[PDB]
């Protein structure tokens, strides 16, 4: 809200100060992907 | 008593048969059964043990020179079979899944091998002739197989990537493999569960004797392709029971222990 105006009990994320003083905001997690990465193993080597 | 040599022995043929040793060989020896565990299971009793043994005092064998040792099933018995009796005898059910596998055990007791072991982390390994095989006991054996070329190179496999050898064995309990005698085989193996050994084929172990319980004759122990021969001591029978099959065991014990004999080595 802001006090001595008629906006009160509004819904949001104000864009005036969105940080709110933190360093940085942080999420932890793991995750999976599938690729289509290059490999021979071991092939197109000389032959010795 | 001239042991570790081979002299020419020699005889006639106008000695006279001598008295019958039956009567005697079964007083002095000892009998091992080796059933499996559905035998007992059907059977339901606590003293057919008793009853086996009591039934062959009747035919001589006295009562603490018979001995049954259970096992639970042909591949539990075939990871390290120590058969160590003067005459030994081994009823096995037939299963066409384990044909094989059914068919290495009596490669490997009906014979005698001379193993030496092995070490698949330094060698490479070659067979010298068509009798000297590796088998392999243990639990999960996964066996593969690089062959070499003159000057130690794979042949359709590379000497790093395990994955392009050749399988012969998945997760077996006993293997018996033979391979090109000539040349050089890198191995894989799961050391960690399962033992390898280098054993040569020498003459046959006639102290065993392997009875079949169900289908027709299939093994085939010697592994080329143009013997498949019936050993004396490669016995058949047709089943529904096995009070049947231990009564007939019994009575024809003599012929059994004639077709075996007590071993040389
Ligand atoms: C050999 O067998 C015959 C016939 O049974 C018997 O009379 C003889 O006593 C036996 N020999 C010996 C040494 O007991
Ligand atoms: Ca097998
Ligand atoms: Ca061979
Ligand atoms: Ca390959």
């Amino acid at each position: 809200s802001i006090t001595r105006t008629r906006v009160s009990r509004l819904y949001g994320l104000p864009a005036a100060n969105p940080n709110n003083g933190k360093e940085y905001y942080e999420v932890a997690g793991r995750f999976s992907l599938i690729s289509l990465v290059p490999s021979n193993d071991d092939y197109q080597t000389p032959i010795t | 008593q001239n042991y570790g040599i081979n002299l020419p022995i020699t005889g006639s043929m106008d000695t006279a048969y001598a008295n019958s040793t039956q009567e005697e060989t079964f007083l002095t020896s000892t009998l091992c059964l080796y059933y499996p565990t559905e035998a007992a299971t059907e059977i339901n009793d606590n003293s057919w043990k008793d009853t086996l043994s009591q039934l062959f005092l009747t035919k001589g064998w006295p009562t603490g020179s018979v001995y049954f040792k259970e096992y639970t099933d042909i591949a539990s018995f075939s990871v390290d079979p120590q058969l160590y009796c003067d005459y030994n005898v081994v009823l096995m059910k037939y299963d066409a899944t384990l044909q094989l596998d059914m068919s290495e055990l009596a490669d490997l007791i009906l014979n005698e091998w001379l193993c030496n072991p092995m070490d698949i982390t330094l060698y490479y390994y070659q067979q010298t002739d068509e009798a000297n095989k590796w088998i392999s006991m243990g639990s999960s054996c996964t066996i593969k197989v690089c062959p070499l070329n003159t000057q130690t190179l794979g042949i359709g496999c590379l000497t790093t990537d395990t994955a392009t050898f050749e399988e012969v064995a998945t997760a077996e309990k006993l293997v018996i493999t033979d391979v090109v005698d000539g040349v050089n085989h890198k191995l894989d193996v799961t050391t960690a569960t399962c033992t390898i050994r280098n054993c040569k084929k020498l003459g046959p172990r006639e102290n065993v004797a392997v009875i079949q319980v169900g289908g027709s004759d299939v093994l085939d122990i010697t592994a080329d392709p143009t013997t498949a021969p019936q050993t004396e001591r490669m016995m058949r029978i047709n089943w529904k029971k096995w009070w049947q099959v231990f009564y007939t065991v019994v009575d024809y014990v003599n012929q059994i222990i004639q077709a075996m004999s007590k071993r040389s080595r």
